[PDB]
């Protein structure tokens, strides 16, 4: 019982489903990624080896669209716009590892190192990224090798009592900071050793999301 | 010396402004509307499914003519929907799809969004080529958009996440007026029914209340334990209503310059994600954490009903100017209509 | 000296919200309940109208 | 006691596949954003409750001369229709469930590769196929399903080959690969392809989450292949045996209806499949509730 | 700016074929609906196709129905309307006109220049075919209608078209009352049922002209006799 002016806004209507529907479907496909990370981290480099507000960078690494998302700019409060990248397929989390003997420039008694691990179980135990891949970057791998040698690793842990040595005192960082899950059950973290110039941080992070994507796949089709 | 003298006056004015509120708080708002009787059980069904949202639905804005209303959606579309015919009238796409805020225009040529790009941008309506285009987009928050209301076709105001409000000439795409004091992020505003005042929520647990010609903060509004996310108008405009993350919805009173009201229950641990009031402010209804909209009795602080129709968090309601009905949108990427029947 | 220009805009700001009239509770609550009774005949969502009004039927 | 206990096995069967699978129906339909829309799992795993509730509806068409006093009261227009109705559920059914294992296949061994023709137009339009590749597949039924004289005043639905002494062995044996060796054969060998490269050679497999998650899916795969198995294998070793033998006894009897209830019980697990080792699956279903 | 070019007419023999075009620019061609509306000489409006937006419905006039194929290009932003076994009664300038349908919205506003061809059922009535005028005097304008064109959504779907010599028609009143845009607020429409006023205070020399009143309550769409002004 519509009018024939009706029928034809009813069909104007399905036409933009055809539309959400084209866009949805193109939006369903690519990668959203997460890019966090605190001061002099690392965080700005990733981004020059991958080339207002939010800055959105996209990025095409074999057949696949990567949206990767900073907000170092968002001075607010965290807390309150993280739930907007609840979906997101991973999290890219840059930590410095030469930062372990320092101290933050404003607290100047509060290591750097110990900042990132509060800020790493802030975001990995997060409500939002119950699910959620981590990505965790160990930047600045080569200048840390040359600061075991002069400073010890006592200074940022008082528990370490191992070698004075690259191969040792790294893995014990690197399990420190993947013993901070406190779910690892519905999650994983992927650990990667970045550089100045390293051409393997992009494969990585495919790799990593290669295997998120696998993951959501089995979940949709009951396999999990 | 100085800056130790100054603080310290500073309490003094506090305790002032506290006393005074003490002192003309003669009786409560409970024992007053004591008498009258509860509006019963509020049963709502869902007459209308608006689909074609693939991602959270952050908000929703109903136009003045009671029939059309925009949601925004973090699938980076702007919907326009004829919620007679549940048609789509118009589909706008949005430059930044981390949208969180969207308001129709009083006039309905006009649309507005914005959120974390810092950036309230302007969509035409009314064109000659019939297809909607950005207008303007208003840079100068630093802060991401959380929420913005036309007053008309050249004016509109944006609260942020930068700690500020802005008051917007459209045609020149110059912020005229910068309201400053909240200490967090403002997370909401709401115009007053004839466009001379507004009320602004923030992080920082208060409210201020503020003369858009002026440009100052007129009142501040305190009383919550967690940060601000929703703010609305009372229908007649001297009175507003807020929804923190303490599971808790409070109405202020702009007169009395305090807390009137808490509507809050022990079931409910969950944040508040918006609020809005019917045509006669009878009811107040607020969208839950807990993936329900709970209808208040705004003056009996009672639970009237329960809106359960969706999946995932309730992150946007809004009740049309004839009252006749009431969206409500989730993050599970649905939006319902509701009315009751005889 | 940010810190003290800061600390005078906000004794500033206290003065003049210090300095407005405020009318008691029982005024402002009879205000508010006065204007839902007015009202509440023209509130669908209140009290429903018949369906041959409703334009959601 | 062999009157009763073999109509409630039939009809035990019958109601409990129903409700399994108009479940998955209502939910697939209740959990839609946009039809057509980013939901290739959801199109299969619906399609399949749909041949399952046919399989089952049926059914009790099927296993009245079976029952009562072995009597077909429907005549020879009926008995044609339902003898094909019910043929057509059990291929279209086993078809569904081999395409629904090899489209987890393509989710997970080729998950960039395969978004380009992962499409619910392209998930519709398979599922289309095959309901015509099943109506080929069941044309020798329909064209042999005729009323067959036994001793006595009683008449009975089956099937009429015009050479009985040699079509035999073709109608027995087409039926073994098309429905059950084949499908067979594609459902195990994608399932254990998929537990083979489930997971990345940069996944840290000392984990918890990556060895917890094989786990899962693991007894997934065996449950799928082993259920089809056990439900259809019976079927069709009976099937092959009556070739050898001239006059069955009556303990291959109770055995051959046996192996049909198994046949319909299969359309029965199916659904409970994606209902338990779904763990996102069972949540949503409670949160309806 | 909107514009609307119609191209391919001329003298054609009886019973041949032509093949009209309809350019688009300065709009939005794939989101209108499109009509072809034609008016024979010394004669009113009459309807010939509709094309819906998207290509999915598709109308003909009964007395071109079978003969005429209408079709658009998206990409093109072009409509075509192809004509064959054209008759002496096909003698008639045919008018390309853009409708867009959604809540609110105006559909009939523009209307093209149109294009001249040559060759070698709701009903309209505007009984008053002329009347004199005199500028700065109220006149009212009467249309009826065979059918109620109150539906049961409440609108009125009447229109009314002003046709100034030489010039194609413009939109004034779309659905019964509202003011089409870029019309002078002078002109208002006020109906009931099957009749029908259009009263325009303090007529101008711009508004003498033929008026048509046409329906939109269900096709075929059907053109009133017209009703000229003259001073």
């Amino acid at each position: 019982t519509l009018s024939a002016e009706d029928k034809a806004a009813v069909e104007r209507s399905k036409m933009i489903d055809r539309n959400l529907r084209e866009d949805g479907e193109k939006a369903a496909r690519e990668v959203k990624l997460l890019l966090l990370g605190a001061g002099e981290s690392g965080k700005n480099t990733i981004v020059k080896q991958m080339k207002t507000g939010i800055v959105e960078t996209h990025f095409t690494f074999k057949d696949l669209h990567f949206k990767m998302f900073d907000v170092g700019a968002q001075r607010s409060e965290r807390k309150k716009w993280i739930h907007c990248f609840e979906g997101v397929t991973a999290i890219i989390f840059c930590v410095a590892l030469s930062d372990y003997d320092l101290v933050l420039a404003e607290d100047e008694e509060m290591n750097r190192m110990h900042a990132s691990m509060k800020l790493f179980d802030s975001i990995c135990n997060n409500k939002w990224f119950t699910d959620t891949s981590i990505i965790l970057f160990l930047n600045k791998k080569d200048l840390f090798e040359e600061k075991i040698k002069k400073s010890p690793l006592t200074i940022c842990y008082p528990e370490y009592a191992g070698s004075n040595t690259y191969e040792e005192a790294a893995a014990y960082i690197q399990c420190q900071f993947e013993d901070l899950n406190k779910r690892k059950d519905t999650k994983e973290i992927y650990t990667h050793f970045t550089c100045s110039t390293d051409t393997k941080n992009v494969q990585f992070v495919f790799d990593a999301v290669t295997d998120v994507i696998i993951k959501n796949n089995l979940k949709d089709c009951g396999l999990f | 010396s100085e800056l130790d003298q100054l603080r310290q006056e500073a309490e003094q004015l506090k305790n002032q402004i506290r006393d005074a509120r003490k002192a003309c708080a003669d009786a409560t708002l409970s024992q007053i509307t004591n008498n009258i009787d509860p509006v019963g059980r509020i049963q709502m069904r869902t007459r209308r499914t608006l689909r074609g949202h693939l991602a959270k639905i952050y908000a929703m804005h109903w136009g003045t003519d009671s029939r059309l209303l925009v949601s925004a959606s973090q699938d980076g579309k702007l919907i326009i929907w004829d919620s007679y015919t549940t048609n789509k009238v118009h589909a706008i796409p949005l430059r930044s799809s981390w949208v969180m805020t969207c308001a129709y225009a009083p006039s309905g040529n006009y649309v507005a969004c914005g959120g974390l790009d810092n950036i309230c941008s302007i969509y035409n309506l009314k064109t000659r080529e019939g297809n909607v285009r950005v207008s303007r987009e208003l840079a100068g928050h630093t802060g991401y958009l959380s929420c913005c209301r036309f007053l008309d076709d050249n004016q509109i105001v944006t609260s942020s996440g930068d700690t500020t409000c802005a008051l917007w000439d459209i045609e020149t795409g110059q912020q005229t007026t910068t309201f400053t004091g909240h200490t967090g992020d403002v997370m909401s505003l709401s115009l007053a029914p004839d466009t001379r005042l507004f009320v602004s929520g923030a992080c920082d647990a208060s409210a201020k209340l503020w003369d858009v010609r002026e440009g100052m903060c007129r009142q501040t509004f305190t009383g919550h334990e967690s940060d601000i996310n929703a703010i609305c108008f009372f229908p007649n405009g001297n009175a507003f209503a807020t929804g923190s993350d303490d599971a808790t919805c409070r109405l202020f009173d702009l007169r009395a310059d305090q807390e009137l009201m808490t509507y809050s229950h022990d079931n409910i641990i969950c944040g508040i994600t918006s609020v809005s009031f019917s045509k006669s402010g009878r009811l107040l209804l607020a969208g839950y954490d807990d993936f329900n909209c709970n209808v208040w009795d705004a003056l009996k602080a009672d639970r009237a009903g329960v809106l359960a129709g969706h999946d995932n968090r309730v992150s946007c309601l809004g009740v049309t100017d004839d009252g006749m009905a009431v969206a409500t949108g989730s993050w599970d990427s649905f939006l319902k209509i509701w009315n009751g029947s005889s | 000296t940010a810190s003290i220009a800061q600390a005078r805009k906000l004794v500033e700001q206290l003065k003049m919200e210090a300095n407005i009239d405020r009318i008691k509770v029982s005024k402002a609550a009879a205000d508010l309940m006065a204007y839902c009774e007015a009202h509440a005949k023209e509130d669908p969502l209140l009290t429903p109208v018949p369906a041959s009004e409703n334009p959601f039927r | 006691y062999i009157n009763i206990i073999m109509p409630s096995v039939f009809g035990t069967i019958c109601l409990l596949g129903i409700i399994g699978n108009s479940t998955v129906i209502f939910a697939v339909v209740k959990k839609s954003k946009l039809h057509w829309c980013n939901n290739v799992p959801d199109i299969f795993i619906i399609n399949l409750s749909v041949v399952d509730l046919l399989f089952l509806l049926g059914m009790p068409f099927m296993i009245h001369q079976l029952m009562g006093n072995g009597v077909w009261h429907f005549g020879e227009t009926m008995c044609t229709l339902i003898t094909a109705m019910d043929a057509n559920s059990q291929f279209t059914s086993t078809y569904i469930l081999t395409a629904m294992a090899i489209d987890r296949y393509l989710a997970t061994v080729h998950p960039i590769s395969s978004t380009k023709f992962r499409k619910p137009s392209v998930a519709t339009l398979v599922i289309c196929l095959l309901w015509a590749l099943s109506f080929i597949s069941i044309t020798p039924v329909w064209l042999y399903a005729r009323l067959i004289p036994f001793p006595g005043g009683a008449v009975g639905c089956g099937i009429r080959l015009p050479n009985p002494d040699t079509d035999l062995y073709w109608f027995t044996l087409y039926q073994f690969f098309l429905a059950f060796a084949l499908p067979f054969v594609v459902i195990t060998a994608a399932y254990v392809r998929i537990l083979q490269r489930m997971t990345s050679s940069v996944a840290p497999a000392s984990q918890r989450s990556i060895r917890l998650r094989t786990k899962r899916v693991t007894r997934t795969a065996i449950a799928i292949c082993l259920v089809f198995f056990v439900c259809w294998a019976p079927y069709y070793v009976l099937q092959l045996t009556q070739l050898s033998i001239s006059r069955p006894t009556l303990t291959f009897v109770y055995l051959y209806n046996a192996a049909i209830s198994l046949g319909y019980a299969n359309s029965c697990l199916n659904p409970f499949v994606y209902i338990v080792l779904c763990e996102t699956f069972r949540k949503r279903l409670v949160l309806s509730v | 700016d909107v514009q609307l070019v119609e191209s391919g007419g001329g003298l054609v023999q009886p019973g041949g074929s032509r093949k009209l075009s309809c350019s688009a620019s300065g709009f939005a061609f794939s989101s209108f609906g499109m009509h072809w509306v034609r008016q024979a000489p010394e004669k009113g409006l009459e309807w010939v196709a509709y094309i819906s937006s998207g290509s999915g419905t598709i109308y003909y006039a009964d007395t071109v129905k079978g003969r005429f194929t209408i079709s658009r290009d998206d990409p093109k932003n072009t409509l075509f309307l192809q004509m064959t076994s054209l008759r002496s009664e096909d003698t008639a300038m045919y008018y390309c006109v853009r409708s867009i349908y959604y809540y609110g919205s105006s559909p009939f506003d523009f209307w093209g220049q149109g294009t001249t061809l040559t060759v070698s059922d709701i009903v309209m009535t505007q009984a008053t075919s002329s009347v004199p005028v005199t500028p700065g005097e109220s006149v009212s304008i009467s249309c009826r209608s065979s059918k109620s064109l109150l539906h049961s959504n409440g609108n009125t779907y009447l229109y009314w078209f002003l046709q100034r010599p030489g010039q194609s028609p413009q939109l004034l009143i779309y659905r019964m009352s509202n003011l089409a845009s870029g019309v002078p607020d002078r002109f208002s429409g006020s109906g009931s049922g099957t009749a029908f006023t259009l009263t325009i205070s303090r007529l101008e020399a711009e508004d003498v002209g033929v008026y048509y009143c046409m329906q939109h309550l269900e096709y075929p769409l059907t053109f009133g006799a017209g009703t000229k002004l003259e001073l």
